[PDB]
């Protein structure tokens, strides 16, 4: 709930890293670590930031967000244009550890592959198995022209196993978000790098994303859909999500990557922050049989018992006055028909701990 | 507790937030 992301002072998102390395040496050190599963997170970030210079493209339209100009139509930019990287006097370590067959200097094509593989440790870390499906596909993308094979199959997963928590290293998360924001705006030769960074888009905005996804699914306008959220706790939640000045409607705004770029540590759009709304949406998904909703986590604090009642009636539709009428007429209680339906779905589902399906089984079965 | 939705008719860029967010998520699918 606490911190809205809108930059108030025209300052670009900023991080500080060590002293800029010679890029050929940095490549060699970092590839060596990738091969030995022994990566240094400060070195990786320093390298990732310095490699930004290789990803130049033309801005197709003016680009401004929170008063900050990033580029004008036609400017040549790199991801470095989106942020400020400060650097200290302190050299990184740059150890050679694993295999280094390469005497000569790396090509730009080789840098981009390594950048791509390093960033993909963000996505792999973000998943709490199916990692090997993801990892094998990623490895293949980065062996496929315009990328170059620089590592052996199964290297990425081995290294990931050692880097499983890198998605909460703030500098690495920052660099993933910056590369994702760049390639979202600039169609680029190396755009397939987003395979690793795409998950930064809308991080900590589950409540807002559920809400917008719900509007699409019931196939109504946003004005019409808000009328169905008629319980009194929804009012402050809906206000919270449409706070002005936040650029939720602005294409390519820093808003889209606010969490990863550190604009706020305390999202007002998360599932917790709009818990009543989130709970209702997913009880409606449960009533419809949607597996995404049955395996979501209930927001314990936000009257899930009451949200489940409203969700039955809303689930029964799918007029907002007609729904309100039925609920008052029934004294705010579910009908036996609603209960039969919720139980039919939940009781046939592989219910996870703290999930909506578990709640339904504990409550109504 | 439950407020009447004919009473809710009197209240104030949500439409295009909805439309932007859903479209960006639809494109992000290509990368996943």
């Amino acid at each position: 709930e606490y911190k809205y992301p809108a930059i108030k002072d025209l300052k670009k998102p900023c991080i500080t890293l060590g002293k800029a390395p010679d890029l050929n040496k940095a490549y060699k050190s970092v590839l060596s670590g990738m091969n030995a599963a022994k990566l240094d997170p400060d070195d990786v970030c320093s390298y990732l930031a310095a490699a930004m210079q290789f990803f130049e493209g033309t801005c197709p339209e003016d680009w401004t967000s929170y008063g900050i100009l990033i580029a004008r139509k036609g400017d040549r930019i790199t991801p470095n244009s989106l942020v400020e990287i400060k650097r200290t006097d302190v050299e990184g370590n740059w150890a050679l550890t694993g295999g280094m067959e390469l005497t000569r200097d790396p090509t730009v094509s080789e840098h981009a592959s390594l950048v791509g593989l390093l960033l993909s440790l963000y996505r792999l870390s973000k998943i709490s198995n199916y990692k090997t499906n993801i990892a094998d596909r990623i490895e293949q993308i980065f062996e496929t022209a315009p990328f170059v094979k620089i590592v052996e199959h199964h290297t990425l997963m081995t290294t990931h196993k050692m880097c499983a928590n890198w998605s909460t290293i703030p500098n690495f998360r920052f660099l993933a978000g910056t590369y994702d924001m760049f390639f979202s705006r600039i169609e680029h030769l190396y755009s397939a790098i987003r395979v690793g960074t795409v998950v930064t888009a809308y991080e900590d905005c589950s409540g807002l994303v559920s809400f917008t996804g719900f509007i699409k699914q019931i196939n109504l306008t946003a004005r019409e859909a808000i009328l169905y959220f008629f319980h009194k706790n929804f009012e402050e939640e809906i206000r919270r999500m449409f706070e002005p000045g936040q650029e939720t409607a602005v294409p390519h705004s820093y808003f889209i990557h606010f969490r990863s770029l550190g604009l706020s540590g305390k999202s007002p759009y998360s599932s917790n922050a709009v818990g009543h709304v989130f709970n209702l949406i997913h009880f409606v998904g449960c009533y419809m049989g949607q597996v995404r909703s049955l395996n979501a986590t209930v927001i314990a604090a936000c009257a899930p018992h009451e949200m489940s009642v409203l969700g039955g009636y809303l689930g029964e539709e799918f007029s907002p006055e007609a729904v309100y009428t039925r609920i008052m007429m029934n004294g705010g209680r579910l009908k036996r028909s609603h209960i039969r339906r919720y139980v039919s779905v939940s009781s046939n589902h592989q219910a996870r701990p703290n999930s909506f399906a578990e709640f339904l089984n504990k409550t109504y079965s | 507790i439950f407020v009447n939705p004919s009473a809710i008719r009197a209240g104030l860029m949500a439409e295009e937030t909805v439309d932007l967010i859903n479209r960006n998520i639809e494109d992000n699918q290509a990368h996943l």
